[PDB]
């Protein structure tokens, strides 16, 4: 019973439970599950304006559930410190379904003559850029092709 | 196998379910007793 | 130094087929799991559990472990000639001096196997090394110098789950194979002395890393691991399987899914249930695999059927009762006489008498409904017996002396819904009636599709076995 | 190569798979068959048995 803690409508005690969130998260995987519906709540409030960290933990405990195409949503809702992460199984198994996405979605908008397509989300690319960056300056080109190959 | 915690642990013998069952019915005159109440 | 030649004989046995058979059966095999020696391994896992393992005194001191630990170097085909000094190194149990050098000298042997060469690739050869040691050292917790050192082994588990998980490849179907039993005795040691609590953290994370790249016989093990640690301690993430309920993979060990439904059905137990959760105990006590381990079924079976306690409509449980159980459910035994009589003395009584094994037990469940079972045993057995009875007459046959807590009774009984019974209300003085003439034709062929699609269903799961 | 090797292995698997279908449609030809053939099996006969004896 994390989430009872919210009556404050500011998010000046949402920082708090994001406080508990990032302490023991693992611990209450349990119970978050409920409260699906309240981050959902953080989400739709631009005046939270920690809504970044709404769609992380968002992502997190749908990493958790095995949600896959929210945790898309919510991944490109996480904000720029979401690509840049190093870590080896949260962030790069969803990048790994991200940049899937990216080359389905432009096998699909390569499917789709001249436009009409759907948008880039503005948190993709980041990686694109940024690990195509470590390919290119680690001289080997072939995955710097490999997405010309993906991207169609 | 047993691999869980649990390591840490006919001559009226076949009558003898039914004999506890029997356990509750007069066990063997009140009977026949009976027929001089009335 | 005659007997120890017989562990001379078994450990070469072992770690051959595992060290050069399974490490054939890693190189270019495993099409769905072709390393049979994985399951041959754990089945002499199982021989070193019925015998003793290798070295625990068999006669001397620490013989094996500082021996064949060395040189493994997997290179030239001449390696068999390192497996020739694995077997001409025993002149020395049988001729010559032994000297103790295992649970104090293994830190650095555990070492000598990265350090002759660069032997081979393959995580299955690290975690034999680590394990096929090791794993004869846990049995023995006197808790005087055998125990930190079983503390200390499993650090260097906890090095290979590191070694788990960053090594460069389906050797899971090795490790976490051997992880399940070594992650048991990892809880088992560590909660011998006290609860854990970061290796619940360590238990998630490797529950986390097993999630979908390798998901073959680690998730459901780990989360045996993670609800025998809820289930000892206090009771509040079961609302995590609630709400992550990921618990279905190809149910492998064909015992470790069969136990798993028992402890979920002493969570539904406890949480609450009846039908649901005696119909998983009975699965899971149909799915008793052999009895071909001594008495292990008999105290888990006293704490299975205690929901079968709390139907009410159970006789005696004879049919399971081990000798050597006996002696242990003299209070038991009559707990159920308990059951089948509905005396409310002797339903306190049996308390009275037998309170500390009902914390043996430490199950209040049983005891907090009980009472409720045994007024729901008389309006069962009354109920079906009589159309038009009175409330009076079970009322003060079961001794309730007023007719209102007999409606209440009947009311709540009602709520329950067992019989129709009603009240032709005056005084009360039940107007009731059974049921025959309810249904007989349609209603069976109802519940046929279930039979015959149930019947389908293992057709086609025929089908699929008959695949193999 | 991640963007060569690994790619590479649908290059055959999509064949492999027609051919795995194709198996299907040709359990069932030669099922039609078979059935023809247990058919022709005894239709013009026993009508006319004529005996004799075995040796």
């Amino acid at each position: 019973g994390i989430i009872s803690l919210l009556d404050e409508d500011e998010p000046q005690l949402k920082e708090f439970a994001l406080h508990k969130l990032n302490a023991v998260v693992n611990d209450f995987w349990a119970e978050i599950s409920e409260s699906v519906d309240k981050i959902e709540v953080l989400y739709e409030d631009e005046g939270f304006r920690s809504r970044q960290f709404a769609a992380l933990v968002a992502s997190k405990v749908f990493y958790h559930l095995g949600a896959f195409e929210e945790s898309l949503n919510y991944a490109l809702g996480a904000g720029d410190l979401f690509n840049v992460n190093d870590n080896s199984e949260y962030v790069e198994t969803i990048i790994a379904k991200c940049i899937d996405h990216y080359t389905k979605q432009c096998v699909e908008n390569a499917d789709l003559p001249e436009g009409e397509k759907k948008p880039i989300d503005q948190r993709l690319e980041g990686i694109v850029n940024k690990m195509f960056q470590r390919c290119l300056d680690d001289h080997k080109y072939k995955q710097a092709i490999g997405i010309a190959l993906e991207t169609r | 196998m047993s691999e869980k915690k649990q390591p840490v642990d006919e001559d009226n013998w076949d009558d003898d379910n039914v004999e506890d069952d029997f356990s509750n019915q007069l066990r063997a005159e009140k009977h026949g007793y009976k027929m001089e109440t009335s | 130094p005659p007997p120890p030649p017989a562990p001379q004989d078994v450990e070469m046995k072992e770690e051959a087929a595992t060290g050069g058979g399974s490490t054939g059966e890693a190189d270019g095999k495993t099409a769905a799991a072709a390393a049979e020696h994985s399951q041959r391994e754990l089945d002499t896992v199982t021989l070193e559990d019925i015998k003793e393992h290798v070295k625990q005194l068999e006669k001397a001191v620490s013989g094996k472990e500082p021996r064949f630990v060395l040189r493994a170097l997997r290179m030239l085909p001449s390696t068999s000639r390192r497996l020739n000094h694995y077997v001409l190194y025993k002149a020395v149990q049988g001729f010559f001096t032994s000297n103790n050098a295992t649970r104090d000298f293994l830190l650095p042997f555990l070492e000598e196997p990265m350090d002759t060469e660069a032997d081979l690739q393959f995580r299955p050869r690290t975690g034999k090394a680590a394990s096929t040691p090791l794993l004869p050292e846990v049995e023995a917790y006197l808790q005087l110098l055998v125990v930190i050192f079983m503390m200390n082994s499993k650090r260097y588990k906890e090095a290979q789950k590191i070694s788990d998980d960053l090594m460069q490849t389906q050797n899971r179907r090795a490790l976490d194979l051997v992880a399940a039993k070594c992650y048991y005795y990892h809880a088992r040691v560590y909660e011998f002395l006290d609860k854990l609590d970061v290796v619940r953290s360590f238990l998630h994370a490797r529950l986390r890393t097993a999630t979908l790249r390798h998901d073959a016989d680690g998730q459901a093990t780990l989360l045996n691991l993670l609800l025998r640690n809820y289930l000892h301690y206090s009771l509040y993430d079961q609302a995590e399987k609630l709400v992550s309920k990921s618990v279905f993979p190809e149910q492998a060990n064909n015992n470790e899914w069969a136990r798993y439904l028992y402890y979920t059905g002493r969570i539904k137990a406890i949480q609450l249930e009846y039908s649901e959760a005696r119909r998983t105990m009975t699965n899971a006590l149909r799915k008793a695999p052999q009895h071909t381990a001594v008495g292990f079924k008999q105290t888990v079976h006293k704490l299975l059927i205690v929901v079968e306690l709390l139907l009410g409509e159970i006789p005696d449980r004879l049919q399971f009762r081990q000798p050597s159980l006996k002696r242990s459910l003299m209070p038991y035994f009559l707990l159920t006489q308990a059951v089948r009589t509905g005396n409310l003395a002797k339903f306190n009584q049996v308390l009275d008498q037998f309170g500390e094994k009902f914390q043996a037990d430490g199950t209040y469940t049983l005891i907090i409904r009980l009472r409720h079972n045994v007024i729901k045993t008389g309006v069962r057995m009354i109920s079906l017996s009589y159309s038009r009875i009175s409330l009076a007459d079970i009322a003060q046959k079961l001794q309730l002396d007023s007719p209102e807590d007999a409606e209440f009774i009947v009311a709540k009984a009602i709520r329950d819904g067992v019989i129709e019974a009603s009240i032709n209300h005056e005084k009360g003085y039940v107007q009731s009636k059974e049921m025959i003439d309810i249904y007989s034709t349609r209603e069976p062929q109802l519940a046929f599709h279930q039979r015959i699609s149930f019947c389908l269903d293992i057709h086609n799961m025929s089908v699929k076995a008959m695949r193999f | 190569d991640l963007y060569s090797r690994y790619k590479k292995l649908q290059q055959e698997l999509e064949f492999l798979e027609v051919q795995e279908e194709y198996i299907k449609d040709e359990q069932k030809n030669l099922k039609k068959e078979f059935l023809h053939a247990q058919e022709e099996v005894k239709r013009i006969q026993s009508i006319p048995l004529v005996i004799g004896q075995f040796l």
